[PDB]
């Protein structure tokens, strides 16, 4: 049937709208669930690597796997309780970690597919062609697009470079790696990290795994960092109806700093990620998570010290809250790199009705 | 046969037909000799010619824009799936036709879209384009009490030339220095611009001092405008605040020389951002807000 | 000039140096106190006969102290103040020894034209005065302070490192009819623990605390009302040196948002020399505190700094023990405490 | 707790520096363009010293002169210097014997082997030593060890695998291996004399040598008693373990932060790099210790003294340090290398990860990579060096030479090729 | 003023848990009565009312969250002509203090004609409802306008039946229902 109630720590006062709670440790559920979905949910909940790009891919893969494993019942047709199952899966996902814009898109696509071949077919002929189709789609709208983006970036660099970076943008990692290896330029990389999830550290590790010339710093440590240095790059999650940068955490401040210190910024985007849901603030709907993302005392992740802090529910009058997804200022990031090479983010929905 | 030769042909005269149109005409002439039926013998050769032209450029931008537009037009042409002859003929016709169109576009610009200077709104102008001058000369026959302000042009004294073109209409004018550009933003109403191209980013690819002007306009909130015949949407992106496809050096720190030699490599081309066009005057309707980008998208279907 | 004269006459110089170098001395206040004590020791013991020569000696001592440590500004400042105290008395004395007109208290034109006594006790008294001044800044601030902030407003708080700032906050929080919500930025590789402590204290004080990751400033700025800097030192053209990390960016943000920036400090913190650079003044931390490993960490050249400099432009008011001043005005306050020739030793 | 005397093992690891340590003393050589002794002295002071004692032997007169010139020389010092002058060349047993003969040994007496400079606050350590001493009557001496760079790889001379305690912090086993360098004895041993008493056996190797010891009144007497212990690490600790004097306790201090001693040349380089960077918490030269110095801090981990001059347009990579009185010309590419005091660079020179000592000429159009140039030794025009090419005293590398990897060069005016007189060996010239 | 804007407000207020306080400027020349009516309507539903003088916006703006308009005419480069009184200065204030500006809009209410000058599109007002008696009018010069024009530099969203759109974008919307030929008829 499921589990509700019993939530950790104080609920504060402001930003009280989104799901942030729940099944972290499992105790009794419904009895026909394929466990791969559950496993994925468990992973996503306690993930410290994922950042917009790969989640959707993973979801797609999972769906493919499900399809491959799918057995059509001896009684009812190929989609009778399948829809119910899907709904349940969605509910589980939401309970674990919210459906992103890419996830929504994927769901839409799935629904479309369901409509396309209506109930009349057997088993090993329909799903044979479905799986292949979906694979082809994946190959098309994703990997090739990424490749295109990479190649656009390749030309975008001219002569002599010194750069500052942020975010677990898989594409950006690929980009920088490409710069390092198969372009052999004078590519300097400076890394900025973040407390909620360690993306910067991962990026640094990846750089090391190539042997890159790397400086490393954080959100605050910037005022000295510019004392030659030109380029700045970011990795957005999604763009709405407005053209505003509805992405992850520590971007906006950095962007502002860059704007102030003379040389502009460039972000990269994908031609599926755009939405018709409309918002202009952080408060409307955000990735909100458990305050356990702020317990550790610096340096690394698994250390656990009995130093000064380590309580929340017993702390009378104390409101410890943090945000994961932000909404960056529209006019600030200049260049955007999508499927049609280059353009101003004043486009907003130029590809939305184009579909 | 050469496009270069054709380009050379017009210089002393000109001052009438849009450059991008002359280039297009030349291209058409080059084409209609060596059989435009086949797509194997032709398109590749055209591309090669364009590349050659690009290589041969001294300091000119819009040629590329013209040629890509032409290419796009050609591509559009053979979608009717009828026959090779008729379509070819149509294509051939559409070169001189295109040239003819430019004048009509200019006319449209100078009779509908000239209501931006009316109540003696004093005009601070820089960037010599034909369209801007055409509209100003066409508004001199209406006598709407117009006044001109000229920021000095110094690549090699185009300013003098400009001041000589406004003396044939008989209208009070004044010389302005681009160091005292902070000094007078008061009595002059608005800042109007001629240029060399409009970017995929949105902003303007221009001349010897423009970004500063833009900045000052922004500071003063007295709106900043760009006026042209519409076919300068080149596939180019000025991602930085000091980078473009440039003909000369980008700020060349010359060595410790002696008798006043290496100096005058002063930036004769500059650019300002997308949040600067309060309006853009184009013949395809008065459209601006994200218009160029939209057009580009329509062209490349992306 | 070496320690050749200062041996069995005065000893504690070396101790002072040790305290400076290895950081057994902590907090500007403590440094100032130490300096005062040093000065007292100098006075109770040293041998004079003359006056100009004594002044020269003192100047040399000051120079030596500066050379031993620059980031300790309080030390310097107090010395300068005491020099100024001495100087006025000397000037007064000279007038009687010899046996004057000026439009205001000091003159530019008096520098162009040609211009045994009990000064030791006056010098002694100067030190005492300085000590007293140091004793309480807060008990001359909270009358210009519990005035600016109001009901249903929202504060933004970087640098919970200056002991003054916290006290100022808490005095405001005291009132039973005044209410405000407090946002607190962390400051990571130099301030985290301090920030946490501050948060805890706020919680204890029975007020609405809000813990903020250094990233998430932008997602809350719409509601923001005020800006408070936890500065350590103050300079000529208005600006301040701060007690480390996570202040500059936030200040910049505030400026962009045009959301008021206040400075809470003190005039012992006030210095009589220009910060022509940030580089010569602001110092850097330890690259070890960010990341483990060592042999892959010759490659991992990481940059992190303690202190923070902010330009004069972003900040607008400097409320003191004397009262409310401005970045344009603070120079004259400095002049009112240290004299014209004392700037350069 | 207070009143503690210092004894430093100096003039010891000569010829471990295989080309150098021949004309002048071991410890007198400049590390970061300024003497190695001074750092150690400062560390000792920080710890809590009350008198200075040094074992000077390998050239003593120069050492004495240095001491005379030094700052602890004058009355102001809490600790005066009086060097121990004995007959030449004797092992640490013999030195101990000598010390005992003289007899100024008291309570918690302090012995440091070689020269060390680290950050960790010593008061706490001292306190711990005291408290542990107060536990049982037969407690001896203190070890310093720090957690390493996750995995061991640049450690072959001294990669001692310590089997250790958490409940008492006490050594069980000491063993040295060639393992990463010479694959002959890929080997481990455990001796069972302290098996069924400890129970919490922890197997490790990832800990670093420091050679710093607080030693009780037991130690010199012990040394006198057992004359077989000529050494202090391999024979002594093992002996202690095997119950030579039955029922006796030792210390093994374990710190989460950096602690390494001076050993080889690559290790030296690493140490220097660490010092330059922000590794050991507050240790700097910009603070200025020896008074005659004028060092100042700069951006991107760059050191500049006052009197330092570098000319325009020279693109630097990361982390560079320059000594006073320096003149550098134009068009140079430098990455992670120190250029010493009053050194002179000509023009157009490529550098990566190098080391340059007191008053050295980097000649016009030359390349230095991971290699070292010593005091008064000069590089002329066109010299192409590679990784870890050691250059000794007064080596005059004149005109046109090509030295391959790890080519060591002599120092005294013998066994190794390339010598003091004109041109390094490609065409034979010398004594 | 409109029945649309009021209804929009009412719908929001129905979800009374959503907390919002209303500041209403009176609008000197013509809006006064209408403003009062609006206030009355708010009161009827139980919506918290605050009546504002037009001079006093600088004193309020720093405390103002979100600003909603109910315009008459929507234009090309992003700006609007609103149903009379006190909008330009307000917008300027918002720009200075950086404030979010909502606008209730309709595509049939949206015009594809471009406004180029203040010297034409701005509609002026009657001095009849300023000062009685006409003998002081011999020397002085009373200046007043009814409906006012907004530059797009300020407003940010247009909440329609279709959706909220960007001002530096709304041209496309218009063109998705209008042409370049049907302009100068």
């Amino acid at each position: 049937p499921g589990i509700s109630s019993v939530i950790p720590t104080v609920l504060e006062q402001s930003f009280d709208n989104s799901s942030l709670i729940s099944v972290k440790e499992l105790l009794l559920n419904k009895d026909l669930i394929h466990p791969s979905i559950l496993l994925l949910t468990s992973h996503l909940a306690h993930y410290k690597i994922v950042g917009s790009i790969p989640r959707c891919i993973a979801m797609l893969e999972v769906f493919q796997i499900v399809i491959k494993d799918y057995q059509t019942p001896k009684g009812t047709t190929l989609s009778r309780n399948l829809t119910s199952y899907l709904s349940h899966q969605i509910d589980l996902l939401k309970k674990a970690r919210p459906l992103s814009v890419t996830m929504g898109n994927a769901i839409r696509w799935l629904k479309q597919e369901i409509s396309l071949i209506d109930p009349s077919t057997p088993d090993k002929a329909a799903k044979k062609d479905l799986c292949e189709k979906i694979g082809q789609f994946a190959k098309e709208k994703i990997e090739l697009a990424d490749q295109l983006i990479i190649d656009n970036a390749s030309t975008q660099i001219e002569e002599s470079t010194t750069i500052v970076t942020y975010g677990s943008s898989k594409v950006l990692t690929e980009l920088l790696l490409h710069n390092a290896i198969s372009l052999k330029k004078n590519i300097k990389v400076i890394v900025v990290d973040s407390r909620p999830l360690f993306e910067g550290r991962k990026m640094a590790e990846t750089l090391r795994n190539a042997g890159v010339n790397v400086m490393y710093a954080l959100i605050t440590s910037l005022d000295t960092i510019f004392n030659d240095v030109d380029y700045v790059f970011l990795g957005a999650h999604s763009i709405l109806s407005n053209g505003f940068l509805y992405s992850r955490a520590g971007t906006a401040m950095l962007a502002m700093s860059a704007k102030r210190r003379n040389i502009p910024v460039l972000v990269c985007c994908e031609s599926l990620k755009f939405s018709q849901r409309v918002q202009l603030d952080s408060v409307t709907f955000n990735e909100l998570a458990d305050p356990n993302d702020l317990v550790n005392i610096d340096y690394e992740n698994p250390v656990e010290r009995r130093g000064n802090k380590g309580a929340l529910l017993n702390q009378f009058i104390k409101e410890r809250k943090f945000e994961k997804k932000k909404l960056a200022m529209e006019n600030k990031p200049k260049g955007n790199k999508i499927g049609g090479k280059k353009g101003s983010e004043g486009e907003s929905k130029d590809a939305s009705n184009e579909e | 046969f050469n496009i270069t030769e054709t380009y050379l042909r017009f210089l002393e005269e000109d001052t009438e037909m849009t450059m991008p149109i002359a280039a297009i005409e030349a291209l058409v002439t080059l084409l209609r000799i060596k059989t435009p039926e086949t797509a194997a013998e032709m398109i590749n050769t055209i591309k090669s010619s364009t590349e050659e032209l690009i290589k041969s450029i001294p300091n000119s931008v819009s040629l590329r824009a013209g040629c890509d537009i032409f290419m796009r037009f050609v591509l559009r042409n053979l979608h009717l799936y009828g026959d090779w002859e008729n379509c070819k003929q149509h294509l051939i016709e559409n070169g001189q036709l295109f040239v003819s169109r430019a004048k009509k576009s200019r006319n449209k610009i100078a009779e509908i879209g000239v209501d931006f200077i009316a109540d003696d709104d004093i005009i601070l102008v820089h960037g010599y384009s034909r369209a801007v001058f055409s509209l100003l000369n066409h508004a001199a026959n209406k006598f709407i009490r117009f006044r001109c302000v000229v920021t000095e042009s110094r690549p090699s004294k185009q300013g003098n030339q400009l001041y000589t073109l406004l003396e044939q209409k008989g209208i009070p004018v004044t010389l302005i220095v681009d160091s005292a550009v902070g000094a007078v933003i008061d009595k002059v109403d608005k800042v109007f611009v001629g240029a060399e191209g409009v970017a995929e980013s949105g902003g303007i690819i221009n001349l010897v001092g423009t970004y500063s002007v833009g900045v000052l306009a922004h500071n003063a909130r007295k709106p900043f405008y760009v006026v042209t015949e519409s076919h300068k949407f080149v596939r180019m992106f000025p991602l930085s605040s000091d980078d473009l496809p440039m003909a000369g050096p980008p700020l060349d720190f010359t060595r410790r020389t002696d008798d006043l030699e290496d100096a005058l490599r002063g930036p004769t081309i500059d650019y300002t951002a997308q949040e600067y066009i309060t309006a853009l005057i184009t013949d395809l309707g008065v459209l601006t807000p994200s218009a160029v980008s939209e057009e580009l998208i329509k062209m490349w279907y992306d | 000039h070496p320690n050749a004269a200062t041996s069995d006459v005065n000893v504690t110089i070396d101790t002072f140096v040790a305290k400076l170098k290895r950081r057994q001395v902590q907090g500007s206040y403590a440094i100032a106190l130490e300096t005062l004590q040093l000065l007292m020791r100098f006075i109770s013991a040293a041998r004079w006969n003359h006056v100009n020569d004594l002044i020269e000696q003192i100047r040399d001592l000051g120079n030596s102290l500066e050379k031993a440590h620059p980031t300790a500004f309080s030390c310097g400042n107090v010395i300068r103040r005491i020099l100024a105290v001495l100087r006025d008395e000397v000037e007064e004395d000279t007038m009687s020894t010899t046996v004057v007109a000026e439009p205001l208290i000091s003159s530019m034109f008096n520098l162009l034209q040609k211009p045994k006594t009990d000064y030791r006790q006056v010098a002694i008294q100067g030190i005492k005065d300085l000590i007293d001044e140091i004793k309480n800044i807060d008990e001359g601030i909270q009358q210009i302070a519990i005035d600016l902030i109001h009901d249903h407003e929202i504060l933004l708080t970087p640098t919970p490192d200056s002991k003054t700032v916290l006290k100022f906050l808490i005095t405001a929080r005291e009132r039973s009819n005044r209410t405000f919500t407090v946002l607190v930025t962390e400051g990571f590789p130099n301030n985290t623990k301090n920030a946490h402590e501050f948060a805890k204290k706020l919680a204890q004080h029975n007020i609405e605390t809000l813990v903020v990751p250094d990233s998430a400033v932008f997602a809350l700025m719409s509601r923001v009302g005020k800006v408070i800097i936890g500065t350590k030192a103050v300079f000529v053209n208005g600006g301040t040196i701060s007690s480390n990390s996570g202040v500059s960016s936030v200040c910049e943000c505030a400026r962009e948002f045009r959301t008021p920036v206040f400075a809470v400090a003190g005039l012992y913190k006030l210095s009589p020399l220009y910060p022509f650079d940030v580089e010569k003044f602001v110092e850097f931390g330890g690259s070890q505190r960010i990341l483990p490993r060592m042999d892959p960490r010759k490659r991992l050249d990481t940059v992190n700094q303690i202190t923070d400099y902010v330009p004069p432009e972003n900040i607008d008011i400097y409320i003191t023990n004397v009262g409310g001043f401005n970045p344009s005005f603070i120079y004259r306050i400095a002049w009112d405490n240290y004299k014209q020739i004392d700037v350069h030793l | 707790e207070d009143r503690l005397q210092a004894v430093v093992l100096t003039d010891s690891y000569e010829t471990r520096f295989m080309p150098l340590t021949a004309v002048k003393p071991r410890c007198l050589l400049p590390l970061a363009n300024v003497p190695l002794i001074e750092y150690t002295l400062e560390f000792l002071a920080k710890a809590g010293v009350h008198e200075v004692f040094l074992i000077c032997s390998s050239h003593a007169n120069q050492i004495n002169d240095y001491i005379e010139n030094s700052k602890w020389n004058l009355p102001w010092s809490p600790f005066k210097i009086t060097t121990i002058m004995s007959p030449e060349a004797r092992c640490t047993g013999d030195v101990m014997r000598d010390l005992d003969n003289r007899g100024i040994i008291t309570g918690d007496f302090i012995l440091v082997s070689g020269d060390v400079l680290t950050n960790i606050d010593f008061s706490k350590m001292l306190e711990f030593h005291k408290k542990m001493h107060l536990q049982d009557k037969d407690h001896i001496s203190t070890m310093c060890l720090s957690k390493a760079s996750t995995y061991p790889k640049t450690r072959t001379i001294e990669p001692a695998a310590f089997v250790l305690d958490k409940s008492t912090s006490r050594c069980i086993y000491y063993q040295d291996l060639p393992l990463p360098s010479s694959r002959e004895k890929t080997s481990i041993q455990i001796d069972p004399e302290l098996l069924d008493n400890v129970d919490e056996f922890v197997i490790r190797n990832d800990l670093i040598d420091c050679r710093i010891d607080i030693c009780t009144s037991h130690v010199p007497l012990i040394f006198q008693e057992n004359f077989d212990y000529q050494s202090l690490r391999t024979d002594f600790v093992k002996g202690v373990i095997s119950s030579d004097i039955l029922g006796k306790h030792i210390y093994a201090y374990l710190t989460d932060e950096y602690a390494v001693r001076v050993e080889s040349w690559q290790t030296y380089d690493t140490i220097s790099q660490d010092f330059l960077g922000r590794w050991c918490y507050p240790l700097v030269l910009d603070s200025n210790i020896q008074d005659d110095q004028t060092y100042s801090y700069e951006s991107r981990h760059i050191y500049k003294e006052k009197d330092v001059v570098l000319a325009q347009s020279c693109k630097i990579g990361k982390c560079t340090a320059i000594g006073s009185g320096t003149k550098i010309g134009e068009g140079t590419k430098i990455e992670n290398s120190v250029i010493g005091r009053n050194c002179q660079i000509g023009e157009n020179i490529r550098i990566k990860n190098s080391f340059i000592w007191d008053d050295c000429i980097i000649g016009n159009n030359s390349i230095i990579d991971h290699s070292l140039i010593a005091s008064n030794a000069t590089l002329g025009s066109n010299v192409r060096l590679n990784d870890g090419c050691i250059i000794g005293f007064n080596v005059k590398i004149d005109d046109n030479m090509d030295l391959d990897r790890n080519t060591k060069i002599s120092a005294s005016p013998q066994d190794l090729d390339d010598q003091t007189l004109a041109v390094s060996i490609v065409g034979d010239k010398g004594v």
